[PDB]
Parts: structure tokens; C-alpha cells; sequence
């Protein structure tokens, strides 16, 4: 029964990562898209067309 | 009396016999109370930890 508890209190962390991945990146494509630059996406380019 | 001695003798050991199984059936008979009251204490004890 406190065994049990200790499993408990590993799937309970587990289920709070993945929430704040997962709105993380939800607001990660927000916030780069609205933040797109022709320079930077000049230097994407820039940069895989050097190791291309 | 002498036939009679050892049918008294038998009748003693029949008894014996008798006296054997009944003292480890009550045995039995408590040891079963007994696992049932720590399995209903155990159960009881774990059901509200979890809760708590």
C-alpha cells in the first residue's frame, strides 16, 4: 500500500510534462511565426545550403 | 475380564482418536477467523491511505 503510492507519485509527474510540452510548442509555432524575418529566413538557407 | 479390558482399552483409544481431530479442526476453525480478521484489517487500513 505505500509502495503503491511511491508508483502513484511517478505517474502524476509524468502527466504534468506532458501538458506543458505539448502548449509549449502550441505557443512556439505562434510565437516564430509571427516572428518570421527575411533576413533569418535568408540565413536558414544560408546555413543548410553550406552543409548541403 | 480380560477380553473386556481391552475392548475398554479400544474404546479409550477411539475416544483418543476422536479427542485428536476435534482439538486440530478448532485449531483449523480458528486459524481461518484469524487470516480473515487481519485480511478485513488490511484492507480496511490500505482503502482509506489511498483515499487520504
Amino acid at each position: 500500500a505505500q509502495a503503491e503510492i511511491e508508483a502513484e507519485r511517478k505517474r502524476a509527474r509524468e502527466e504534468l510534462r506532458k501538458q506543458v510540452a505539448i502548449l509549449a510548442v502550441a505557443g512556439a509555432e505562434k510565437i516564430i511565426e509571427r516572428s518570421v524575418d527575411e533576413a533569418a529566413n535568408s540565413d536558414i538557407v544560408d546555413k543548410l545550403v553550406a552543409e548541403l | 475380564d480380560l477380553d473386556l479390558a481391552k475392548a475398554s482399552a479400544t474404546d479409550q483409544l477411539k475416544k483418543a482418536k476422536a479427542e485428536a481431530q476435534v482439538i486440530i479442526e478448532q485449531a483449523n476453525k480458528r486459524r481461518s477467523q484469524i487470516l480473515d480478521e487481519a485480511k478485513a484489517e488490511a484492507e480496511q487500513e490500505r482503502t482509506k491511505i489511498v483515499a487520504q
